[PDB]
């Protein structure tokens, strides 16, 4: 219940890799920063956490299945046995330490569960590694709260969880951070809290929900349409956000050595550009927008099923590295950067999209492009120049 | 209503031993065409059947077969494993073999009348 | 949906408005399914005056000195039908034929397009009801009640607290 | 009273000048010059089949205002389809089914 | 929270006569002082109808009645007329969207830091409603003589304008108020 | 507010020896009349003036007068159960005989001026 | 969010000798002319900008200017109370002159 003692803390200013390309673009979450995941159910909080634990550049991951199925901690134990490094050999389980108190398990029991692993992740976190920390859920150890409330006969606050719901998960959260480790050494390490919230009826407005966007700079909420259509991850990038976005931003643009994050800037705009549009088709028609606009929507639409949809089960995008989301980028955004070259030329919306049926193919197939053979992506580049040419001619 | 269902453990029911060799193919392509041709369909009463292109108009056909056929059963009929994916099998036969791009070429010429 | 304060007062006067919404997109529609009718028999006559009267103007310009003699003759009411304001040698002969047969063409084909732009403005107006004001309302009316029911449950829950001290 | 304006090449619509007609012979110079006479409170603005594909968005834009009509023509050459497909887009958006 | 159902409020309008309920909506508008028309009530406004009645030997009890109903007609427009929209509003219902408007503006939203608006003496209270009130009845008069809607503002909005800085007259030269009545026919 | 207010005794009080015959035909057509004129002039602020009929544009003169009329007598005018029934018709002359449904032609054409 | 949000103590800070001797009547004529053309956005977002008014066309634009230009003008930028009023004032030059009723003739004319 006491964190463990440090020197002082350090601004997380290391974006961590996740493989993840929703995340790593447009919301990263930094080496020791707090990331909220609040959804609806089944719609992919367990599945963002499983992939966070196992493709993280993290030295050791602390999973806490707190109030959750026991069948989702069985296929841990099975399955992370088998996920092999392909460099150190060592499997993933390996290197984790999970803590895992289900739903039927004694309600008391999930508060325990949570500060049992954040206190292993700070036992090693003083050893200078880079420690995530995983809440599945939180939400339940609210409930443990809540009911712990009822018996103690105490006066309830928001939606029947106690008044001190604030404090208790504020002591949790800012026990994570990267910070500077006890000793003479000085030596760095550092916390990346990755919990999950379970509200009733996938409304945000609930009181941990809430809570928890107060203390954390990460929020990637979770939506029940997105999930419906197969859209996966589930990631709103309309309502999440990521307060360390400027932060890797700068970061980011450096090791590239490109403006990436004018490039992310540049999707983003699209993106939001798209959902101004949709409400105008949705009350006049797609047929009544313009040659300039309905190309944008195009565009959009290239950036969510070929770069934010990833498959969870597939092997070729279950991973995707950081010079391999630079490549998929480019080439969306250079499609829509020589189309407006054209449409301002003379050429109309559907002679550009009828004459590069054959390239707007390669671009949806760029997520299966394996890591050794990163060249087929940036030749796509160069590729779309040739075929808008000719049909500018 | 297929739509808002789901089966998350399906993975340990489905493939050769516990199903057909095909239906984690043919489960996940009936289910696009389902959702396209719903969506065709719900283009036809708000556009009219003239804002659908002749792709559309098929898709918004299958959906018709899919819940008349498919779903419609019968509360006192009992199908088996191989019947209900031999009639899936014979639903997608209205789709292109160049449509049914979620079901490798493979089970493609094994199955598909 | 729009940013309200849950009120008594304001679930009844949001459940007015939806009322009067609804009514309000039956009646727009209507005018939809109207205007889709005299549209109709309008459409159909002027295709066929226009294929008629294109292909006729045509061969008058294909069987069409010369510039000295065409040197030296010079020769719209507004009717309401709706809600919609309406408007109202021997090459030679063929054109003053044709004039008229133009005029008759354009005071026509003008219309049309005055009673497609209408139908547009009433379309956008339907489905701007039914796809954003009256879902608006109808989530809003879902927030509505569901606070002051918990609100009214949580606090009879301290009136009974309050009254064991 | 309102003025008719005739926009096309020389040898098609050159008797239409005989009535009092402004009969007029690329894209931005037939764009200001019937936007002036639009300003001037034209009645019909008849042009041709030609002259009219170089300016769409003029087109697009004008025929809103029910003051000012503008009416497709043909040419000595003939039309391809702008009156059928002027009329036919306005039937398949507005109605749902072609006739 | 501007909530009036709370018991503090629901409790004194069962005692007092008069209820200046202030709105948030018009406040943020800038408009003042921000005095929900349709809201507020007073239950005086019967009998001071009686006594300023003679005092100015003035139907003012039935025009301040027909004030009050045109601002009910708006709001029974505008809330019909928000979802809906004005494009098929009737010629004669827009005259009375531009009296509302005018009662509201000029009449209604007065600020107290300028030295003119913040007293208005009976005698000018009477003359601008005095303008806007013969405005909106004779110029019903003109648009049931066959005009457009259009038309009649177009060439109205020099008098509008007067019927703006009608409060901004001083105590002195009313007059100028009065003869507002006059052009407004012509 | 007569259509939010009932009365569910009014069937005793008004009849012959009660009041007059036509006590319960004229409550029950001016019941309606002033439902459909209230909805007539709301279909003027929708659909515009012209959308309404001849029929619709006393309907709508109806209401706009049993509300001046009708209704508003004032907190000091005694109206004997003769003249309040009188008024009434009045107000149902506006309207032609083939609006008036609810009223039987017998008592019909016996009050209606 | 300008609309919302309220000064009390300002009317007795503002004026002649202490800022600008127009201050209070462009305040005023500023909110006012950005609600009506917020409430214009908001209006062609749903209804279509066609569908829009033209007087109230453009004050849609009027308010698109004071929400960009305006308000949007970093963390980092110190604007002058001078700089911040002739701003203003560019900004209600947009509409009509007989559109602005809540400033005097005098403080019209001069600016
Ligand atoms: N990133 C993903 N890729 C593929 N499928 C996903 C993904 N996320 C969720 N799903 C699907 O959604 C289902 C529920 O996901 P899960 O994370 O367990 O939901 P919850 O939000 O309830 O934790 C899974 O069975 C999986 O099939
Ligand atoms: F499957 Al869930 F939150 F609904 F873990
Ligand atoms: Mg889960």
């Amino acid at each position: 219940r006491r964190g463990r003692p440090i020197k002082q803390k350090l601004n997380p200013d290391v974006p961590m890799i996740t493989g993840q390309r929703v995340i790593d673009t447009f919301f990263p979450v930094t080496k020791g920063g707090a990331a909220a995941v609040p959804g609806p159910f089944g719609a992919g909080k367990t599945v963002v956490q499983h992939q966070i634990a196992k493709w993280s550049d993290v030295d050791l991951v602390v999973y806490v299945g707190c109030g959750e199925r026991g069948n989702e901690m069985t296929d841990v134990v099975n399955e992370f046995p088998e996920l092999i490094d392909p460099n150190t050999g060592e499997s993933l389980m390996e290197r984790t330490v999970l803590i895992a108190n289900t739903s039927n398990m004694p309600v008391a029991a999930r508060e325990a569960s949570i500060y049992t692993g954040i206190t292993i992740a700070e036992y090693f976190r003083d050893m200078g590694y880079d420690v995530a920390i995983m809440a599945d859920s939180t939400s339940r150890w609210a409930e443990a709260l809540r009911e712990m409330s009822g018996r103690l006969e105490e006066m309830p606050g928001d939606e029947g969880y106690p008044a001190y719901l604030g404090s208790r998960l504020a002591e949790y959260y800012e026990r994570s951070g990267r910070v500077i480790a006890l000793g003479s050494d000085q030596r760095e390490g550092s916390i990346t809290a990755i919990s999950a919230v379970s509200p009733s009826g996938g409304d945000i407005s609930e009181p941990v929900t809430q809570n928890t966007l107060r203390v954390v700079k990460v929020f990637w909420g979770l939506d029940s349409s997105l999930a419906q259509k197969r859209h996966f991850p589930s990631i709103n990038w309309i309502q999440s956000y990521s307060l360390y976005s400027t932060e890797v931003g700068r970061y980011m643009d450096q090791i590239l050595q490109q403006d990436w994050s004018d490039m992310v800037t540049e999707g983003m705009r699209i993106l939001q550009e798209e959902e101004q549009l949709n409400e105008i088709v949705r009350l006049v028609g797609i047929d009544s927008l313009s040659d300039n606009d309905r190309l944008t929507l195009e565009v959009a639409k290239s950036i969510r099923e070929d770069y934010l949809q990833q498959n969870a089960f597939d092997d070729v995008d279950t991973f995707t590295s950081r010079e391999k989301q630079f490549n998929m980028l480019k080439v969306i955004l250079t499609f829509g950067k020589e189309a407006r070259k054209a449409l301002s030329l003379g050429a109309y919306f559907n002679e550009i999209m009828e004459g590069t049926v054959a390239v707007r193919e390669r671009i949806s197939r760029s997520k299966y492009i394996p890591e050794e053979e990163l060249a087929k992506i940036s030749s796509i580049n160069e590729e779309i120049k040739e075929t808008i040419q000719l049909i500018v001619s | 209503d297929v739509l808002p269902s789901l089966s998350r453990l399906k993975d340990k029911g489905t493939g050769a031993g516990k199903t057909r060799e095909d239906h984690a193919a043919t489960m996940n392509q009936l289910f696009a065409a389902y959702a396209q041709g719903k969506q065709a369909k719900e283009l036809a009463v708000v556009l009219g059947e003239s804002a659908l292109s002749d792709i559309d108009k098929i898709y918004a056909k299958f959906a018709e077969r899919f819940e008349n056929e498919y779903v419609n059963q019968g509360f006192y009929t009992n199908r088996t494993i191989t019947e209900t994916l031999d009639l899936g099998w014979e639903l997608l036969a209205m789709l292109p073999r160049t449509e049914l791009k979620r079901i490798k070429d493979d089970l493609l010429d094994k199955y598909l009348p | 949906r729009l940013n309200v304060n849950p009120t008594r007062m304001e679930l009844t006067r949001l459940k007015k408005q939806l009322t009067t919404a609804t009514r309000g997109h039956k009646l727009l529609k209507d005018k939809q399914d109207e205007l889709m009718r005299q549209f109709i028999l309008l459409i159909r006559k002027n295709n066929e005056l226009r294929q008629a009267i294109e292909k006729e103007t045509q061969t008058a310009m294909k069987d069409f000195f010369i510039d000295e003699l065409l040197a030296l003759e010079n020769v719209v009411v507004e009717k309401n039908i709706m809600s919609v304001k309406v408007p109202l040698d021997r090459s030679i002969d063929g054109f003053t034929q044709l004039l008229p047969k133009l005029l008759k063409l354009a005071e026509v084909e003008k219309t049309c397009q005055l009673m497609a732009e209408e139908i547009e403005k009433t379309r956008r107006r339907v489905n701007a009801l039914e796809y954003m004001t009256i879902p608006q309302l109808e989530e809003t009316i879902y927030y509505i009640k569901m606070k002051l029911e918990e609100n009214e449950r949580a606090e009879v829950t301290r009136l009974i607290k309050v009254k064991n001290m | 009273t309102y003025k008719i304006g005739v926009v096309g090449d020389k040898d098609s619509v050159s008797p239409f000048r005989l009535f009092g007609f402004d009969v007029q012979h690329t894209k931005t110079e037939i764009r200001k010059t019937i936007d002036e006479m639009a300003k001037n409170e034209y009645g019909v603005i008849y042009i041709t089949e030609q002259c009219a594909n170089l300016v769409p968005e003029t087109i697009e834009r004008y025929k809103g205002q029910l003051t000012p009509a503008i009416i497709l023509i043909p040419s000595h050459q003939g039309t391809l389809g702008i009156g059928l497909e002027e009329i036919q887009n306005s039937v398949e958006k507005a109605v749902g089914q072609n006739i």
